[PDB]
């Protein structure tokens, strides 16, 4: 019934502010709830950071409490985080969830003893680091008939030299998930990442049917819809 | 004129529907009382109520107000382990613990008109939390009202939070209240929070 | 208190796995369980005694024992493949909420698969953009042990390359990239490039051309 929106950007330089913004929809930010957010370092388990109630209290982590800040805005239906002084351990995926409310004395139901965060946010992924945001450059990748494989061939796209993290590859504007397949990013030398998007597609329909891979850089606000043809 | 024995129970806990007392209830009329609060308060008028129940002639239970349909958009569902029943938390068989739904207890009003023709015996509690971070947590308003008014009763409560000491594990209190509703008269609770519903009613003659 | 839990356990398709996190902040309030599969966001399957949000199968059943609340999957599926995080809040003080170390949990008996490999030629686009690039895509292989070698005329090419880690698809298989970067002069030059791609002593090779 509740769904979480996330906002804000995906670069922040060192010793910057970062700054990101949940929309609760469906539901009153002034409700009987605990607003929270967790992050993830890459490879590294869950984190929580804090959460607000609504009246305005907050609690947070005692490792973070010193550059945490959350806040939150009735005027819009949204809670927003904030963490100062940011280095490389702060590069993470940044998720705000919601959590029910609960009790400190004996007085209440027994339903107000749980803890748990069912309605969870998309994720954002933050990195800190000083380089610039750069669009990706999409590339087809042909179906060629050498590296086809029976009744079916193979056909993607060349995503290559954006920044940051991440990006998003869907095919037909989402009307297509026969085999699509998205390799996770590899890091160049450059400091810039690629990745490829490949689908398994019948061998009779490469010659007539029209496929289009639509890359989407959210960091650098930039969509690609890129249109794959046989050589 | 056969008495009516409660065995391990007093009048407070079967009255209420302890769930300690659920093999009882075995009679339409009586003589006398043969003989207890698993959520701790305070019982008003309770040595009258015993005046009043220690004869009558035509004893009935019946549903004042269904668990469903009587409170939407508020959770009835509310056990606690001071009415423990075979380990498992549990609660008044009579009574609903009204609590928020979807961080929400909007303002709430339900009636009920005595056409059974007999005396109705109408129970509720207001519930008392220990901490003002527990009220807005089960309540979500910070000022709490309850509203029972029939035509011969009129009653409005605020309550309030203390610290009070330890007893059956618990430090908030539930105090209980009664009203007799005569043939034709109509009762109406209103609440915001704070209200432990009634949810099973008794009609009775004589008393 | 903090919540620790073994990094690591693995049980076969069809048996039983009991997860189990330990902690003093566990007798206090009831404790939740997070499933987590590679590139998604965490999702609830266990909170309070026993209550599965809806979605989530009988065969994940959650239980207490003092210090000690743990999961049980009961008859484990290859789509039960994920990481086991345990929640729970504090009793005292402001009441922080810990996170466990979290439980990789595997599942074994999967069969065993040769990779399959598929390189494509920099595109005609990305060469008149003056710059060459081979990928060399890698999937349906396990486990996910694979070394792969790149050949420019059948000498060995380690200029350039650059690997990614092996990564799970949705079907539990093994998935792997590896990227060739050249100059379009570099490409042409040449009579031929390839992808030696080795898994478990067994090699495939494919092999692309610019005159075709
Ligand atoms: C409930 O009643 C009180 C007084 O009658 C009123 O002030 C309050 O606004 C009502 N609740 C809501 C949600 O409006």
């Amino acid at each position: 019934q509740v769904q979480l929106q996330e906002s804000g950007p995906g670069l922040v330089k060192p010793s910057g502010t970062l700054s990101l913004t949940c929309a609760v929809s469906g539901g009153s930010i002034s409700s009987s709830n605990w607003w929270s957010w967790v992050r993830q370092p890459p490879g590294k388990g869950l984190e929580w950071i804090g959460e607000i109630y609504h009246g305005g209290s907050t609690n947070y982590n005692p490792s973070l409490k010193s550059r945490v800040t959350i806040s939150v805005d009735k005027s819009k239906n949204q809670f927003s985080l904030k963490l100062s002084s940011v280095t490389a351990a702060d590069t993470a995926v940044y998720y705000c969830a919601r959590a029910p409310p609960y009790c400190t004395s004996a007085s209440c139901p027994d339903d107000y003893y749980y803890y748990y965060m069912d309605v969870w946010g998309k994720g954002t992924t933050v990195t800190v680091s000083g380089a610039s945001t750069k669009g990706p450059s999409v590339f087809p990748l042909a179906p060629s008939s050498k590296s086809t494989s029976g009744g079916t061939a193979a056909l993607g796209c060349l995503v290559k030299d954006y920044f940051p993290e991440p990006v998003t590859v869907s095919w037909n504007s989402g009307a297509l998930t026969s085999g699509v397949h998205t390799f996770p990013a590899v890091l160049q030398s450059s400091g810039l990442y690629s990745l490829s998007s490949v689908v398994t597609v019948p061998s009779s329909s490469l010659g007539t049917q029209t496929y289009i891979c639509n890359v989407n850089h959210k960091p650098s606000n930039t969509k690609v819809d890129k249109r794959v043809e046989p050589k | 004129s056969a008495p009516l024995q409660l065995g391990n129970c007093s009048v407070a806990g079967w009255i209420l529907g302890n769930p300690e007392c659920e093999s009882l209830i075995s009679k339409e009329s009586w003589s006398y009382i043969v003989e207890g609060t698993c959520y701790p308060g305070y019982f008003a008028d309770y040595e009258e109520l015993r005046e009043q129940l220690s004869s009558v002639s035509s004893f009935e239970r019946f549903e004042i107000f269904p668990k469903e349909s009587s409170w939407p958009n508020h959770t009835v569902t509310g056990v606690t382990a001071s009415c423990s029943h075979n380990g498992k938390s549990s609660f008044y068989r009579n009574l609903l613990w009204l609590t928020e739904k979807n961080g929400l207890y909007p303002n709430l009003s339900n009636s009920y008109v005595n056409n059974k023709e007999k005396e109705v015996l109408v129970l509720w509690g207001v519930h008392h939390p220990s901490n003002i971070r527990d009220q807005r947590a089960i309540y979500h308003t910070e000022n709490a009202y309850v509203s029972v008014v029939s035509s011969h009763y009129s009653r409005r409560f605020t309550p309030e939070i203390a610290k009070r000491p330890k007893v059956r594990g618990q430090e908030g209190r539930i105090n209980y209240y009664w009203t007799l509703l005569e043939p034709g008269d109509t009762i109406i609770f209103e609440a915001n929070g704070n209200l432990i519903a009634p949810w099973y009613a008794f009609a009775l003659s004589r008393g | 208190s903090e919540l620790t839990q073994d990094p690591a356990v693995s049980v076969a398709l069809g048996q039983t796995v009991r997860i189990t996190c330990q902690g003093d902040s566990l007798r206090g309030y009831y404790a939740s369980w997070y499933q987590q599969k590679p590139g998604q966001a965490p999702v609830l399957v266990i909170y309070g005694k026993n209550n599965r949000p809806s979605g989530i199968p009988d065969r994940f059943s959650g239980s207490s024992s003092g210090n000690t609340a743990s999961l049980t999957i009961t008859g484990a599926q290859a789509e039960d493949e994920a990481d086991y995080y345990c929640n729970s809040r504090d009793s005292s003080g402001n009441h922080p909420v810990v996170f466990g170390g979290g439980t990789k949990l595997t599942v074994l008996g999967q069969p065993k698969g040769a990779p399959s490999v598929t390189l494509f030629p920099p595109s005609s686009e990305e060469l008149q953009a003056n710059k060459a690039t081979l990928v060399c895509l890698i999937s349906d292989f396990y486990p996910g042990a694979v070394t792969v070698a790149w050949k420019a005329d059948s000498s060995p090419v380690k200029a350039g390359v650059e690997t990614t880690t092996p990564s799970k698809q949705s079907n539990n298989k093994y998935a792997a990239s590896s990227y060739l970067s050249l100059t379009p002069e570099q490409w042409k030059s040449h009579r031929s490039y390839s992808c030696q791609v080795t898994h478990e002593g067994s090699t495939v090779e494919k092999t692309v051309a610019p005159t075709e």
